[PDB]
This record gives structure tokens, C-alpha cells and sequence, in this order.
């Protein structure tokens, strides 16, 4: 299944190097025709980035669920990019995840899409 | 000479941070922190005096920080935007160390906080740990600096912003994930929500630095990288057999040190040194506090 | 090393100074500045290039007192709580610079903000006045000082505030003292209140200094400070000639200029040195706006 | 007549030295029993320096005016601690003036007292 990503300071595209699954950076022309898994990095006060809500207008028909990376700094807005997408579209959180991800994250995700999958 | 354009960005970065920056701007007096008295009573002597030692040495490091980390750095750069960005950022470090003495003002008496302080300045531990971080900022007192010293002075920085605060806040989120000097816990998650971006900040400029480098100077300064995390691991695991062997905290305080320095490392592109580890759960219930999603712009 | 202590005053005035900076702290997003083009349009062409070159030439001194001249200065102050302050200072430096863009974004196009740019970074006069108070400033670059250079380099820095951005700040103190770019003229009144007291503070410190000199150098830098005036002086009437002479107004410039310059002497607790006039009755209502009594403590 | 003043970085200091009348410099314990004319400075917003405030709360029945040191970049706040004052008290703004004032400034000053003093 294909994996759709925004980074920003290449945390996520490290992540992403993990996985060894098809995975395509978004822009704002993107346009993906099939079932999707979106991982989004949270800025600003628990937000998702703006390009990631431009490329979700256009893409959301395809959306099956979304991962987010950030930092437990940030307390109850940890990773709360995943929330907002998830609640906006009523698709689930796959998982959330610090940073690049340690290798417990890349294993509960793999196992989480299997699961979603189906 | 030149004058700073914010119509025309001279990266793609230092204008959210700017704006960041600004949307978390707070001032100590916007908490109080009188109703911790309640809790501080409750806690035995050895306890008090941890967070009066982890306090005071916080204050150190953010004094330096303020006043020679940040206007050092800030001065060589040639980036006008990104230097406006640190400009911001050390004034935010003379808000943070000031915001320590708030929290003494209510938990100890006029003698007790003089105390602490004489205690700070002549601790040999702490003026070893602040004299390796400085000595990367003093080689930029003169009026042309390499691109090899301006790249160590800012992994310098991010060591301190993403690594060597962490063996002090650990003790107030600790006690504040119990619901003990709650208030205090709210000022040090304010600190954090700062150090957090500002550590990411350098070592996004840090990068573009080291890509500059030549190939001989990158290995020259990835070695000298590694050697400084170790040396400075050295120290906080003499800093934190200090402080915390009398509330027998030891291992849990170096496993969130190592915890952080991957942070650290990963700020600067670089991949983790220690083994991962989870997050002490009691530790991340004193991160979850309502004030940190506070906007200045609303 | 010595931690930051607020409960202990280093001083009788940082406190004071720390809490004021933070009452008048303001950002660039408070103030919408659209709604001049509607006198902006209504301004002769030689009017606008005026504004825009004057405008370009304080966005100039900004930038180079929060990149240069705070933080040079602070890195040699023994006073924790002063360099705390002068930290705040030469971040507010910043924003002063960012309104600036501000302001431009409204009334000009990329283009011709770019030619501004242009203009500020190759005009020779600019190069010359803003070199020589920054040849104070990079004395400071070595890592011990001597009380006369850093003495010079607060009188620099008082010339700067009190009295060097002044030729500047009176055109559009003028408009708006007239009813036009109103919304300008509250950000650079917000910028002037700012300027105000950081003269005042920073000629507080170099009093301090002066009482600690031997007599010998108290004699030289009173001499070396009469002669930097004059200097300077001699630089801003050709800067006033080059700005003003197309739009009549060079007489009324130089008067505020030695207005101001007075000012900048007594911030040093020096005697004026020039004649006593009253200020401009137009500049004198472009500073009354009721946006400069806004406390953020309220 | 006698002149009670205060001074922080000796702006009004220097005033009072070139009028050449009897001047005191005020502390909490002070007592003046007889007509004064207070000169204060500028602080805060517009505001009256504390120990002047402190100072009037046991004096008031001796004073009979008051002038303000301050600076005109301040707008309408421009020596307002002598508004505040005047309101107050229900005493005459004998005059303000700019830090340690012109030459102007004296003479207008000692015209305004005596034209008071009657
Ligand atoms: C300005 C700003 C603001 C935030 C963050 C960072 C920055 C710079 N980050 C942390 C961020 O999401 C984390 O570093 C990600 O790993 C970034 O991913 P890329 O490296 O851009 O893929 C963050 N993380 C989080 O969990 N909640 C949040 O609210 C924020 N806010
Ligand atoms: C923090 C702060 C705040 C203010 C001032 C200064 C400072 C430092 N000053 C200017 C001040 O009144 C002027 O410099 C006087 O001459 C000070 O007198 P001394 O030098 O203390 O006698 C000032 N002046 C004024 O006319 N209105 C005001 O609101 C203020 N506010
Ligand atoms: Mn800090
Ligand atoms: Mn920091
Ligand atoms: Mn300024
Ligand atoms: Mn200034």
C-alpha cells in the first residue's frame, strides 16, 4: 500500500527510509488514485502543516489513515496533527511516533496497516 | 552595507520560527506559583534540596545561553533573518533564567536562595560542564571566525538546548506528574516548549553549515562531534550521581539523559548513539499541562 | 560561574528597565497599515522617494544595533541583570527592523523594495555613518575589553539611539503630525518609545563605567566624545542635504537633529551643545497617538 | 518659597541646581511644614514615581503646585505625572519641561511661582 508524506527537516523522510514500502513525497499537484496511508510531521500548536490540508482537499476520497511524528515536549499536542486529520475525516490514527521513529515505531506501524488493510 | 529584507527570504525557514517565537512569548509573571507552598511542606529534606540544586544549576546554563551562547553565534552569521530569529531567542533565555528565581522567591527564604547560589558558583562539577559549552562560544571573541567554528559553537548549542538541560527538568516534571509543585511545573513546560524549537532552529542552521564544509572538515567535525557528546556524558553521569543518589533516582535520571542526547543528535541530522528507551511514564504525565497551547496571538 | 539571581539587585535600575521593556512589548501584526495608501497616493513623487529612503536608512541602524550593538556590548557586562536587559533591547531591535518590512509590503511593490535595498546597502554616506558607530562596536571583539572601549561603545550606541535615528524618525512624525500615513506613524512611534528608554538605560551603564576610569581617561573619552558628535554631526547634515532638499525641508531637519542631539548628551549626563529651540510644532503632533499608552501588562 | 523634588538619573537634579531657590530632595520619613511647589519626573506610562505618591500622602496640606521633568517623545503622556497630581490635589501645573530643561524653562518656572505665591 502506498504511503503518502510531508517533511519538513527530514525527520519524517528518515522514517519514511525505514519502512522499504512505495512512498511518495506530497506537493501541491499531487494527485494519488488509490488507498493511501498518510505520516504527517505536527508544527505550530498541534497542527497539521498547511500543504499537508491542501493535498487532504483534493486527496481525502483515497485517505485510509494517518501517522504523525513529533515531540512529547509538546504534552497533550504530541503528534495532534494525527487527531485533527482523524477526526476531520473520520479515517484512524495509524500510530504517533517522536522524530525519525525508533525501530518499536517501525514495526507498530508495518503491523497497524496489515491490520488496516483488511 | 546590508539592511534586513523580510520581503525577499533569505531561507525557507527563519520566518515561521520568527513567528513561532513570538506566538509563544510569556513573561513569569503570568503564573503563579504561591499555591505549590501546599506541596513543598510535604516533601522530605533530601527532596528539597534536589530541586533547589537542579533549580540552581538550570539558572547557570540558561545565564550562559543568554549572554554568551546566543549573541555569539548570532553576531558571525551572515544570514540577517536567521540572526533575528537568535536575537529573539536569547532575550527568551533572560526570561527563562529569570523565571527560576520567581519559583525561588515562594519555596525558599532570602538566606536559603544566597545559599544556592554561592553553591552554583564554586561547584566544581558545574563549572566544568559550563566551561566545556563556553569554550566553543569564547573562540568566536575575535573578528573572523571558520565555518568549522561557527558549525562546533552551534552543536555546542544544541547540546545544551536538546541535551544538557534535561538532567534538571527531569526532577520538576517528576515531582509535577505526581500533582506536586504543579505551578512550578507549568513554568518549566514553558521553558521546554522554547528549548524544543530553539534546538531545532540551530541545528537546522548547523546543517546548512556543515554542507559547506569541506570533505576532510566534515570528517574533522563529525569526529569532534562524537568526542563532545561522550565527554559531556561523562559529566552528567558524575552531575546526576550527585544530585539524585539521595532519592535514589539515578538510573531513571541517565536513562532520560540518553534519551534526550538521541534527540540531540537527531536535531543535527545525526543517528541516535544510545539504545532507545521509553519515556519514564511519570515524567510525561508532568509534560501534559493546559498552559503549554497558550497563542500570544489570541 | 555565576548564576543570573534576581532576588538579589545588582543594581538599582535593571529591575525597573527589565519590567518596562516587557510592559511596552509589542509585535508588527498589532498595527494593519493598509489603510494609508489611501494618503499615500495622495504624497508627490519626490515625497515618496523621501519616505522610502528614510525609512530604508532606519531599517539600516536597526539591524545593526540588534546584530552588532546589543549583543557585542552585553558579552563584556559583569552586571547579570543589566546584560538580561540589554538582551531584551536587541531583540525589540529586531522587530523595530521587521515593522519596517511592515510598512513597505503596503506601499511599494517587490521591485521597488528591492531597489530601496539596493540604494541602502551602496550609498556611501549610509556606509560611512553606519561604520563609524560599528567601529566601536567591533573593538568589542576580543576576549578582554578595557573600560574605555567599552565606555566608547555605550556612548556610540546612546549617539545611535538618542540622536543618529532622528534624521530619520522626523518625516514621518511630520506626515502624520499633518493627518497622512497615520497607521505608519503609530508603529514608528511604538519604535520611538522603545528607543526612549533604551537610551536612557544604556547611558545609565556608561556613567557607571565613567566613575570607575582613572582620571587621565575620564579626560580622553570626554574628548573622544565631543569629537564622535561633531562627526557625526558633520555626516548627518550631508545626509539631510541628500534626503531633503527636494521637498524643502533640510532647515527643519537639522533643527531636530540638534534637538535630539542635546538629548542623546544629557542621556550621558553630559551638558548640551547645542542652542535651545523649540521642537517642530507638526513633528510634535505626529508623536501624540493613543496607541503608545498600551501597557501588555493590561 | 521651598522646592521638594525627586530624581532618579538626575535630570531634575540639574534643574534644581539652576533655579537658586531652596531645594530639598525627598525620602519616605520626610516632613515639610511649610507651602512647597514639588517638582517630580516621568515614569512608567505617564505615571507618578512611588515615593513622590508616598511622599504626598503625608504632605499634601503644604502643597501648592507642581511642575514635571519628562520627555515629549512620550505624546500625551509627556509630563502627565503632573496631571496626575494637579487632578488629585486640586494644585496648579506650574509647568512641565523636557529632562533638565532650558534656560526658557527656569524662567518660566520662577514666573509661575510667583505669580503663585499671591
Ligand atoms: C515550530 C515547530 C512546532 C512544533 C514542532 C516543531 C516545530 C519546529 N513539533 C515537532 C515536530 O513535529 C518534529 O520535530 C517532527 O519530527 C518534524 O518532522 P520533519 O523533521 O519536519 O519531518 C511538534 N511536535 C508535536 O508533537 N506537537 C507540536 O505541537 C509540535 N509543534
Ligand atoms: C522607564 C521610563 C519611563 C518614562 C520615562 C523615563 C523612563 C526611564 N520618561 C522620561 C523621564 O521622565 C525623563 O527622562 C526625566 O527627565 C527623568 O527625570 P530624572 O533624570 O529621573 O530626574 C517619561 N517622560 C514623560 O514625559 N512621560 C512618560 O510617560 C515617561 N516614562
Ligand atoms: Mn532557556
Ligand atoms: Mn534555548
Ligand atoms: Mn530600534
Ligand atoms: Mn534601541
Amino acid at each position: 500500500m502506498l504511503v503518502a508524506y510531508d517533511s519538513m527537516t527530514g525527520n519524517v523522510k528518515r522514517f519514511i527510509h525505514k519502512l522499504n514500502m512505495p512512498a511518495v513525497q506530497i506537493d501541491e499537484d499531487l494527485v494519488i488514485d488509490e488507498d493511501f496511508i498518510l505520516i504527517t510531521y505536527t508544527t505550530g500548536f498541534g497542527n497539521v502543516p498547511e500543504r499537508v490540508l491542501d493535498f487532504l482537499e483534493r486527496n481525502n476520497e483515497k485517505l485510509k489513515g494517518v501517522s504523525a511524528s513529533g515531540n512529547r515536549n509538546w504534552g497533550d499536542m504530541f503528534g495532534a496533527s494525527a487527531d485533527k486529520i482523524s477526526t476531520k475525516y473520520e479515517v484512524p490514527i495509524v500510530s504517533k511516533f517522536e522524530l525519525s521513529g525508533t525501530n518499536n515505531d517501525v514495526e507498530y506501524f508495518k503491523e497497524r496497516v496489515r491490520e488496516i488493510a483488511t | 552595507m546590508r539592511a534586513v529584507n523580510w520581503n525577499k527570504k533569505e531561507d525557507d525557514f527563519s520566518l515561521m520560527f520568527w513567528k513561532q517565537n513570538i506566538a509563544q512569548f510569556w513573561t513569569e509573571e503570568e503564573i503563579a506559583v504561591s499555591s505549590d507552598k501546599n506541596t513543598w511542606v510535604q516533601l522530605s529534606k533530601e527532596e528539597q534540596i534536589a530541586y533547589k540544586r537542579v533549580l540552581g544549576g538550570l539558572t547557570l546554563l540558561d545565564t550562559k545561553q543568554g549572554g554568551e551562547g546566543m549573541p555569539l553565534v548570532l553576531v558571525h552569521l551572515e544570514n540577517l533573518q536567521a540572526k533575528s530569529v537568535l536575537a529573539f531567542m536569547g532575550a527568551m533565555e533572560e526570561v527563562h533564567a529569570k523565571s527560576y528565581s520567581h519559583i525561588f522567591t515562594t519555596l525558599a527564604t532570602e538566606e536559603e536562595i544566597d545559599d544556592i547560589f554561592d553553591w552554583v558558583d564554586n561547584h566544581p562539577l558545574l563549572e566544568k560542564k559550563a566551561g566545556i559549552i563556553t569554550s566553543y562560544y569564547r573562540r568566536l571573541l575575535k573578528p573572523e571566525v571558520t565555518k568549522k567554528e561557527l558549525y562546533m559553537a552551534m552543536v555546542a548549542s544544541v547540546f545544551l538546548e536538546s541535551y544538557l538541560f534535561y538532567s534538571g527538568f527531569f526532577y520538576p516534571l517528576y515531582l509535577a506528574g505526581q500533582g506536586k509543585l504543579t505551578a512550578s511545573g507549568e513554568i518549566i513546560n514553558l521553558i521546554i516548549r522554547d528549548e524544543s524549537i530553539h534546538g531545532v532552529f540551530v541545528g537546522i542552521l548547523a546543517q546548512q553549515i556543515f554542507a559547506e564544509l569541506s570533505a576532510e572538515e566534515q570528517q574533522e567535525v563529525q569526529k569532534e562531534t562524537q568526542e563532545l557528546l561522550m565527554e559531556l556524558y561523562e559529566i552528567e553521569m558524575a552531575y546526576t550521581e550527585e544530585i539524585y543518589t539521595s532519592i535514589g533516582l539515578v538510573e531513571d535520571v541517565n536513562r532520560f539523559v540518553r534519551y534526550n542526547a538521541n534527540k540531540g543528535l537527531m536535531n543535527l541530522g545525526l543517528e541516535p548513539k544510545f539504545e532507545e528507551e521509553e519515556i519514564n511514564p511519570i515524567v510525561l504525565n508532568g509534560l501534559r499541562t493546559d498552559t503549554k497551547n497558550h497563542d500570544f496571538f489570541s
